[PDB]
């Protein structure tokens, strides 16, 4: 039928394949009377096949690595992600859907780099780590076969106020006046780097010492950032995991913070620690921005953890929320159960995938949909949770780009949280026709020069309306209606030499060959036109990176639907435009996370008990078991009382048999089930004439007076 | 808008003396010599044996760009005792904060040092420096007899500062009080007459400060920035400060009565570590005469459009309502790491168009990371939105950052143009720059035509010249002109006027002028400020019909202006500018009538028409469609467009489209003056007996809490001199209430399994665990609907005893929202103990024989509802105790029942008066089942049939009864 290529890409070649991906230009010969309309189209108008320009968008795997069982081989590079490049060509306002699949390998090498607090309020802290390093080595044998530890320490910025400026002995021993000694203060320093002989570990512990200092909060980002960019020191294996850990008692220092003490310098994310392994920067240089600590950390693939004191454990829980990739545990403040944290801390970052993009154009906009076990398919989603080690997970990209930039080529990456392995797409954009480059600027072609020809076409100068730049203000029809039995140029121009001049209103631009497009038609969501996310095309709304709809009021955002425990609608609604569609009865708010009158916690997890215990259920039917109930569940003997949160549940599973558990909330922020292991089943194994009687006079009696009703 | 960036003045300090890191104007009043006030906390002294003293300079701004530094003190440390140094004063940041009012100047050195007095030691208390004219003399308030961290001995006071119109001192210091912070304020006078060089620590007869609080506000910062203005009755001006640290580092802002250092108001920020609260300032933009508050967060981190974290800081807005409720809005950065916020300067009324404005900046903003300056134009809405200008910095980074914008302020007149100024500094390049504002000249212009419409037979004016006659017309352009402040009265325009614009060169020019034969008129039109507009008209007239073709295309008056800004200038040659909103150029058109057959003359005749929805439009936004027919009955009519009144309450959401039937036309929204309108173009011309029919959508939000209908006025509009309008409908849409309301419940637990483990009856129950388990049933009274109720009632039916035993023992009966609740029955009588739990978790995710409240003792609990909106709802938590001996006891052994509580609500008012309320009412109810377990299966065998059989029948009689 009369598609729109023909209306409104007549003008063209240029412009006929930016009015839509379907189509086409014929730059080549001479048929009057569509130069711009659909491939097939043209083939109907004899349009000679080699002189259709109609480019196509599509996404080439440039390298395409198949993923690796383990880690640990030597004989061979490890891929964690697949493909590793792809080349993607696009038209104008045109999209492709491409996939990417990762995996978290067995036996996968790991970096370990120890970083305390040596505040003296930290002293016993560092007694009681001495061993730490062979004694939590042993327990990473399971996890892993190759391993390298470091060591490095910090305490605060080593100036006023911070540090103890007088008397003379105070700086030199700033437990002068406390009993014993302690160190002098510094910011941080480097003891150890990243090695796989844990001996020498333990023995620099010792050789480390404790020191004091005035005002609690102390200069650990410092720490962190150098420790984080640089690479050469620490020595971050590539093709390893990088783990940070980050241990203190107290607060600390934020950005800004520096003012007070008369520093004024950002942190330039540059590493600046030299051979006399010790911050250089820190007294000349402010705290670190936390943006720019999830910069360095994203960039350098650094998994950042907090280990900290109860009394802190919610201020970093806050923080940790704000930097992907990182976890938060309680650090005893005797430090004994360090070793647990780690081993703890990373089944947690091994259990999720977490997405991310570099360099991505402002004119480029991606789609997902997440894909984590079997059927399961997650839209807008780019992360997955709840996983383990060999573990495999996919997803679904569409990428859909806003126009056609004038830069020829751009690179941009999408990588796992942490893991060094990526793909790195190479875009391109098809903005303009090959007939172009053989342009012919007022060729003889278009009335002795008057106009210029290319892809097939004279476009001719001002004052000349017709084409050939023939006429003008002549005698002559063609059409300027879609049918004689409709008006002129839509009443917004006339025919002139056989062709529609449309007007320009102080609303807009007035285009199309019967003038009938414009800026200004587009509908308006609230107070502005594509509700300011799109720009007006032809009384068509065209939604700009990451926006949707007709409207375009409808954005591809996902976290917004995202809840405190870490699922979309809390599980019980899902993400439509970034706002949560409650699906659950009684169930209403943001996440949908306030739900009254839906069943009790003991009715949810009688379904998770069936299925984890007892491999049934309707729960179990639908695989979903192991992700819906992340609750530790363990079988005992008898039900006790471990909390008033504590809830005794029963219930009578598919056997008949009463069954009975608890559900613990708290104790340090981890969910529990306590199932008693023995749940109660059935049991297996002359007068009395007068006594059936008896019942017998009654039933007679029982039946004849049921009556009324 | 208007500030020159021509040719700014640039002024220059000693490299790595930080000159330009704090800023402020200069004024001694009685119309004196101006100069600028420039802080280098790093500038090396002349001071003995004192480094980087730090200094305060004043630029002499007239002429010659010279900085002349002010000395405060040229001494060098004092002396505790011989060869005891009692301060330390390098490395002081002296000029770190600079503030002057008036012939009054006050600099701080924030990190200079104190031995305490006592002990050898470094404090940094901070001090300062105040000049008066003749008076000069220092002002340490934390120096005093207080020291260490739990004292001001790290207070650092000085490190913000500002005064007051009761010419106060404002000063606040973070490190007081294990770096509490505080605030601390003093009568100048005081500050100066109770001044002696002999004494270290001063007291102060008047003085305002604040406490030390517990520890767990220790690290908070207090006093980091601060700003004046009142925020109550009195004119006294009261203390803001900024206290970024607070709240687990939320930041937060305290705001102090002026009179007795009293709490008045507080800030809190929405992300850690933005620090929320680094600077602060008041102005009131709105001209409502009340201050209103302005808290930058620089390292604040808005969601891209991608949903991923970036840091753009971000800037609160928060106006001061009369009745005390701020009406707060935020502003998020443009850039990354450009650390948005980090400076808020009042530009008082720049373009004085009647509103305080203001700027803000980001030093780290821009290509090259050098520095931005936004500046913002406040109105009666409030600020706006998008800045109306833009500020660059022109130099680059040696090593620090040129950190342009860091510290800036505006608000004063130095040049006596009339117009406020704007002074920046960068102390990363040891420079600072001015700002002069240029004259900002308002201007309307205006064009007329007439007749618009032309006979091509008229030949009516006379072609002078020669004896031919032509039909002609009269054209009528008018320039108004009007602005503030310094400029020349008489103010010149080159205006152009071009006739049928759109016919380009190549084309041939339809109209020309009567006179210069020629579609050009080049006039210089020198207009004065006021009502002495001029408006000049000419006679131009059209072509003979042989000399083309074309009489279809509109002819296009139009019409350009542009003063000499040469000309405009006011004092060293600054040029003005015009209003930001100002049409470039107008233009109107013309057009030729044919066809019109013997008379000559068209009548448009147009009608217009509007078919009722039918549909009643429901108090949320509800989409509403209305059907229009336009048809032209009579001859042509030209610049046919449908114009249409909307009322508040509607927003136009687009044209309909998507039907075929329905011709798909072109509509704008346009709001002229307070009038508010929807244009769409019918057809230029709309021809004769042309008939449209189409629709269009609208999102309808009540703005009225109570109203009838919604009316709506629509017309058609032509350039015609006859017929040009068609009648004016009105069409009313009758408002209607639909508030779907539904009530819910559930049985925490819903199944109760018997016996009880570990259950003991007791004679004389005590504990919860002697009676039973507990069951807890929860009722939701919920409104969906768009529509809002007053007031409704709720009734509930509870299963209390059956044959005297007592089923469920209410305990307790909580409730989350404004309904208020009576039982008729004392609840928990026998007045035992709670217990077991209002908090957290609801986001995880024998036969049977009902016991309903009509078959069984009923125990009734009446409730009276509030107002509930649009997804509100109330709840009521009924605590109970399962009475285990009644289901141990009687008839009750091997027999399972359904416990049932009812409850039903019913909506008696609605918040709309003028509207036919509708009664509501619906009802539910939850079963709590109690079950016997473990006895399904193993003479004897036919008498257990019987027993279980008659047992049976005998609850089933019992009921019939009981329910008759
Ligand atoms: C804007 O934001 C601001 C910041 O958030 C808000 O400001 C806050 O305003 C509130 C409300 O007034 C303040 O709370 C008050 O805190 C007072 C603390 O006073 C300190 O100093 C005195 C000595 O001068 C001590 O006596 C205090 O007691 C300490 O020690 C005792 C035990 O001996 C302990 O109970 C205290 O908690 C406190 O201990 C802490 O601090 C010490 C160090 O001093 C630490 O070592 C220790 O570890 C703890 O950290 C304290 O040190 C307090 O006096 C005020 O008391 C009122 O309220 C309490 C409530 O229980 C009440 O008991 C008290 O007495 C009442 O009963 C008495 C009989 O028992 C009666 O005699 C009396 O008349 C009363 O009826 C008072 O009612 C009060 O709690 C915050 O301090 C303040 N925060 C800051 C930083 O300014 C502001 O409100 C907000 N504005 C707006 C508009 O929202
Ligand atoms: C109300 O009640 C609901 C339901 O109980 C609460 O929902 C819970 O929210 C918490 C977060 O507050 C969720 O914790 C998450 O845990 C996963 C870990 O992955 C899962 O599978 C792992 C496989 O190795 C397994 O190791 C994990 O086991 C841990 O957690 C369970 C409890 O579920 C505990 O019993 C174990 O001992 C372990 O401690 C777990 O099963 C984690 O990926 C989540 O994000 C973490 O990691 C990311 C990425 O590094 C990091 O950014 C986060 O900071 C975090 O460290 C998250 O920690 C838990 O899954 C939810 N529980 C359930 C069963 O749904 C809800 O919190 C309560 N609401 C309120 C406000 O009180
Ligand atoms: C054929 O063409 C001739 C020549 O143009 C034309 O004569 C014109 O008639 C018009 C309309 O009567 C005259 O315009 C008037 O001018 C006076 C001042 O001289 C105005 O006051 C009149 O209206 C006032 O209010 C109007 C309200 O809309 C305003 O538009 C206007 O500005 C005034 O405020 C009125 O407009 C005009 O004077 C002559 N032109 C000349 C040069 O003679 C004649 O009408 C045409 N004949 C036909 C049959 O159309
Ligand atoms: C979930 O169910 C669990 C199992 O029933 C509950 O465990 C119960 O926990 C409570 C405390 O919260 C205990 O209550 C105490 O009971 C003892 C009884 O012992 C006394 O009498 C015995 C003889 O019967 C004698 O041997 C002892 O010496 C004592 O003289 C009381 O003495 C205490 O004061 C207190 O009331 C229960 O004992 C305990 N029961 C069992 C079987 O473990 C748990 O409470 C439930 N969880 C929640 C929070 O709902
Ligand atoms: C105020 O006056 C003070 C008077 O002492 C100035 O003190 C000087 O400041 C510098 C640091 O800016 C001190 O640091 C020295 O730095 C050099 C390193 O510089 C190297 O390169 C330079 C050439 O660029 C070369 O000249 C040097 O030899 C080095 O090769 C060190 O080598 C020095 O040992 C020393 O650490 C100077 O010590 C100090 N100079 C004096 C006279 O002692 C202060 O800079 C002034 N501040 C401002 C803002 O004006
Ligand atoms: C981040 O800090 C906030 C407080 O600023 C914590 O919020 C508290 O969380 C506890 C439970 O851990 C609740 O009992 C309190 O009611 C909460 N207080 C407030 C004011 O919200 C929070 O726990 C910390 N991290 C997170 C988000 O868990
Ligand atoms: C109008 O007068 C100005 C001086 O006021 C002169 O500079 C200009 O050339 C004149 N414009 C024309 C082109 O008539
Ligand atoms: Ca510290
Ligand atoms: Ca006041
Ligand atoms: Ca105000
Ligand atoms: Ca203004
Ligand atoms: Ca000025
Ligand atoms: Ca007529
Ligand atoms: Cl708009
Ligand atoms: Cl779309
Ligand atoms: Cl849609
Ligand atoms: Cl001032
Ligand atoms: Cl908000
Ligand atoms: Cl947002
Ligand atoms: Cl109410
Ligand atoms: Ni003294």
């Amino acid at each position: 039928g009369p598609n729109i290529c023909t209306t409104r890409g007549v003008s063209s070649c240029q412009q006929c394949l930016a009015v839509s991906p379907m189509c086409a230009w014929c730059s080549d010969e001479a048929l009057p009377l569509p130069r711009c309309d659909l491939k097939e189209n043209l083939l109907k108008d004899n349009c000679a096949p080699e002189s259709i320009e109609f480019p196509v968008s599509e996404a080439r795997v440039l390298e395409d690595r198949p993923l690796s069982d383990k880690g640990s081989g030597d004989s061979s590079q490890v891929t964690q992600v697949s493909p590793q490049r792809i080349a993607l060509r696009l038209r104008p306002d045109d999209s492709k859907n491409f996939s990417i699949q990762v995996r978290q390998v067995e036996d996968y090498p790991v970096d370990i780099y120890y970083l305390m607090d040596l505040s003296y309020s930290m002293k016993d802290d560092l007694w009681s780590i001495q061993n730490l390093g062979t004694k939590l080595a042993t327990q990473m044998r399971k996890l892993t076969s190759n391993l390298r530890i470091g060591f490095g320490a910090f305490v605060d910025k080593p100036v006023s106020p911070y540090m103890y400026i007088s008397p003379p002995e105070a700086l030199e021993n700033p437990c002068y006046d406390m009993k014993t000694t302690c160190l002098p203060m510094f910011g941080y320093k480097h003891v150890l780097t990243l090695t796989d002989q844990v001996t020498r570990f333990n023995e620099e512990v010792k050789k480390q010492s404790v020191s004091r200092n005035r005002d609690a909060p102390e200069g650990g980002f410092d720490a962190i950032m150098q420790a984080t960019v640089c690479d050469e020191k620490i020595g971050w294996r590539n093709d390893a995991s990088h783990l940070l850990v980050f241990t203190t008692d107290a607060k600390t220092h934020i950005a800004l913070d520096g003012r007070l003490a008369g520093i004024v310098q950002p942190n330039d994310g540059q590493c600046h620690v030299g051979s006399d392994n010790h911050y250089s920067a820190s007294t000349t240089m402010d705290y670190p921005s936390l943006g720019l600590m999830t910069e360095k950390l994203s960039q350098k693939n650094i998994n950042l953890i907090f280990a900290v004191t109860e009394n802190v454990v919610n201020l970093y829980q806050n923080y940790s929320e704000l930097i992907p990739g990182t976890t938060v545990g309680v650090l005893s403040m005797d430090s004994s159960n360090v070793l647990q944290l780690i081993v703890d801390a990373y089944g947690k970052i091994r259990s999720k995938v977490e997405l991310e993009v570099r360099d991505l154009p402002e004119e480029l906009s991606l789609s997902f949909n997440a894909t984590c076990l079997n059927n399961e398919v997650i839209p807008g989603l780019k992360s997955c949770m709840g996983l383990k080690i060999g573990d495999t997970v996919s997803f679904s990209i569409e990428a859909k780009v806003r126009g056609c930039p004038q830069e020829k080529e751009k690179s941009f990456t999408i990588k796992p949280v942490g893991f060094k392995d990526s793909l790195i797409v190479q875009v391109t954009f098809d903005c303009d026709c090959a007939c172009q480059a053989q342009a012919e600027p007022n060729s003889h072609r278009c009335n002795n020069g008057n106009g210029t020809f290319e892809c097939g076409v004279c476009r001719c100068g001002p004052g000349w309306l017709g084409s050939q730049c023939e006429c003008s203000e002549e005698d002559y029809q063609d059409e300027c209606s879609p049918r004689e039995g409709q008006p002129v140029c839509s009443q917004r121009g006339e025919c002139l030499c056989g062709q529609c001049v449309c007007h320009s209103s102080d609303f807009g631009k007035i285009t199309g060959k019967y003038c009938e497009c414009d800026d200004f038609s587009c509908v308006r969501y609230k107070g502005e036109m594509c509700s300011g996310h799109g720009q007006c095309s032809c009384g068509d709304c065209l939604c700009d990176s990451d926006w949707t709809g007709y409207y375009c009021n409808c954005t591809t955002r996902t976290d917004t639907c995202m809840s405190s425990n870490g699922l979309l609608c809390s599980g019980r609604g899902k993400c439509e435009c970034g706002s949560c569609v409650c699906i659950q009865p009684g169930s209403y708010g943001d996440t949908c996370e306030k739900c009254p009158t839906c069943p009790d916690a003991c009715t949810f997890k009688k379904e998770c008990v069936e299925c984890k215990k007892f491999d049934r259920g309707a729960l179990h039917d639908e695989n979903t078991c192991n992700r819906y109930c992340r609750d530790e569940i363990e079988s005992v003997k008898e039900l006790k009382d471990t909390g008033k949160d504590a809830v005794n549940c029963t219930y009578k599973n598919e056997d008949d048999c009463v069954v009975r558990f608890q559900y613990y909330e708290d104790s340090s922020g981890k969910s529990i089930l306590y199932v008693v292991e023995e749940p109660e089943c059935p049991k297996g194994p002359a007068q009395c004439k007068k006594k059936l009687q008896a019942l017998k006079k009654k039933n007679a009696q029982l039946k004849w007076k049921l009556q009324a009703l | 808008f208007n500030l020159d960036v021509d040719s700014p003045a640039e002024y220059s300090g000693p490299e790595g003396s930080y000159f330009g890191f704090a800023v402020d104007f200069f004024v001694p009043s009685a119309s004196s010599r101006m100069f600028l006030l420039v802080g280098a906390p790093k500038a090396n002294t002349t001071q003995p044996g004192i480094v980087e003293g730090g200094q305060v300079l004043k630029c002499d701004w007239s002429s010659t760009r010279r900085c002349q530094p002010i000395e405060f003190d040229a001494t060098g440390n004092r002396d505790y005792a011989k060869d005891d140094p009692l301060e330390f004063k390098s490395h002081q940041w002296f000029g770190a904060s600079v503030r002057s009012k008036q012939d009054k100047i006050l600099a701080c050195a924030p990190l200079y040092h104190w031995r305490t007095e006592m002990k050898q030691e470094r404090e940094p208390v901070g001090t300062c420096f105040l000049q008066d004219g003749t008076k000069t003399v220092e002002y340490a308030p934390c120096r005093s007899q207080d020291i260490d961290a739990d004292g001001q001995g790290f207070c650092q006071g000085g490190f913000s500062i500002d005064f007051t119109k009761a010419d106060r001192v404002l000063l606040g210091g973070p490190g007081s009080f294990y770096w509490q912070g505080q605030l601390i304020s003093d009568q100048v006078a005081e500050i100066v007459s109770k001044y002696d060089p002999n004494v270290y620590s001063i007291k102060y007869n008047n003085q305002l400060a604040t406490r030390t609080a517990q520890a767990i506000f220790d690290d908070s910062y207090l006093g980091y920035s601060v700003a004046v203005g009142d925020f109550n009755g009195d004119g006294i001006d009261d203390f803001v400060s900024g206290v970024p640290r607070a709240a687990r580092t939320l930041g937060m802002v305290y705001i102090y009565d002026g009179k007795n250092m009293s709490s008045l108001y507080n800030f809190t920020g929405e992300q850690m570590a933005a620090y929320f609260g680094f600077s602060v300032a008041a102005t009131d933009i709105n001209g409502d005469d009340y201050a209103d508050v302005f808290i930058g967060a620089p390292l604040f981190m808005d969601r891209g459009s991608d949903g991923k974290l970036q840091e753009v800081g971000q800037v609160s807005v928060s106006l001061q309502r009369a009745s005390g409720d701020f009406q707060t809005t935020k502003l998020n950065g443009f850039e990354v790491f450009a650390r948005f916020g980090s400076a808020i300067a009042p530009l008082g009324d720049l373009d004085q168009d009647g509103f305080n404005d203001i700027a803000i900046a980001a030093p780290y903003g821009g290509e090259d990371k050098k520095g931005i300056v936004y500046i913002f134009n406040g109105r009666s809405t409030g600020l706006n939105a998008v800045p109306s200008q833009i500020l660059e910095g022109q130099w680059a980074a040696r090593s620090m950052p040129p950190s342009f914008g860091y510290s800036m302020k505006g608000a004063t007149d130095i040049d006596k143009n009339g117009y406020p100024d704007l002074i920046v500094g960068a102390f990363g390049v040891d420079r600072a720059i001015l700002y002069r504002a240029r004259p900002v000249i308002t201007v309307n212009a205006g064009l007329e035509v007439y007749p618009s419409i032309l006979n091509q037979d008229n030949k009516t004016c006379s072609l002078p010249g020669t004896a031919l006659k032509v039909s002609c017309f009269n054209v009528r352009f008018c320039l108004k002109a009007d602005g503030k402040g310094v400029l020349p009265r008489k103010l010149n325009f080159q205006v152009e006027l071009l006739l049928d614009k759109l016919k380009q060169k190549g084309a041939i020019r339809r109209a020309l002028f009567l006179y210069s034969r020629s579609p050009s008129h080049s006039k210089n039109m020198t207009i004065s400020r006021g009502g002495l507009m001029q408006c000049e008209e000419l006679i131009a007239y059209l072509r003979d019909e042989s000399e083309f073709r074309d009489k279809l295309t509109p002819i296009t008056i139009f019409m350009e202006y542009r003063l000499d800004y040469r000309t405009a200038a006011d004092t060293t040659g600054l040029q003005p500018i015009l209003n930001q909103f100002t049409p470039a150029n107008i233009s109107r058109q013309a057009h030729i009538l044919l066809d019109c057959g013997e008379d000559n003359v068209c009548k448009p005749k147009l009608e217009v028409s509007v078919d009722s929805d039918q549909k009643k439009i429901y108090i949320d936004d509800n989409p509403l469609t209305l059907i229009v027919k336009a048809q032209n009955q009579g001859e042509g009519a030209y610049e046919a467009e449908l114009i249409v009144s909307i009322p508040l309450q509607a927003d136009f959401i687009g044209v309909v489209r998507n039907n075929e039937a329905l011709a798909r036309l072109s509509c704008a929204f346009k709001t002229e003056n307070q009038t508010r309108q929807v244009v769409c173009d019918l057809g230029n011309p709309m021809k004769a007996g042309t008939q449209l029919l189409a629709g269009l959508r609208f999102s309808v939000h009540q703005q009225s809490e109570m109203d009838t209908s919604v009316k709506f006025d629509l017309q058609i509009q032509s350039s015609n001199l006859f017929d040009k309008v068609s009648p004016v409908v009105s069409h009313k849409v009758d408002l209607a209430v639909l508030a779907a309301v539904e009530i819910r419940g559930v049985s925490s637990p819903d199944h109760v399994f018997l016996p009880i483990p570990n259950w003991e009856h007791k004679e004389n129950p005590e504990t919860e665990e002697d009676v039973g388990p507990v069951v807890q049933h929860i009722y939701e009274l919920r409104n969906n609907g768009p529509s809002s109720f007053s007031k409704a009632m709720l009734h509930l039916q509870w299963p209390y005893k059956y044959n005297n035993n007592t089923l469920l023992y209410i305990l307790h009966y909580d409730i989350d929202g404004p309904m208020n609740c009576t039982s008729d029955m004392e609840i928990n009588p026998l007045r035992i103990k709670i217990s077991s739990l209002t908090e957290k978790n609801d986001t995880v995710a024998g036969d049977i024989h009902t016991l309903g409240c009509g078959v069984a003792q009923c125990l009734k609990i009446v409730c009276q509802v509030g107002r509930l909106d649009r997804g509100k709802s109330a709840i009521l938590y009924v605590k109970s105790l399962l009475w285990t001996e009644t289901f141990m006891n009687k008839e009750n052994q091997n027999h399972s029942y359904s416990l049932k509580s009812s409850a039903s609500f019913n909506v008696i008012e609605f918040p709309y008066k003028n509207l036919p309320i509708e009664d509501i009412t619906n009802s539910t109810l939850v079963t709590t089942n109690v079950t016997w377990g473990i006895q399904p299966a193993p003479c004897e065998k036919e008498l257990q049939a019987l027993e279980k059989e008659n047992a049976q029948l005998e609850w089933e009689l019992q009921a019939l009864e009981k329910e008759l």
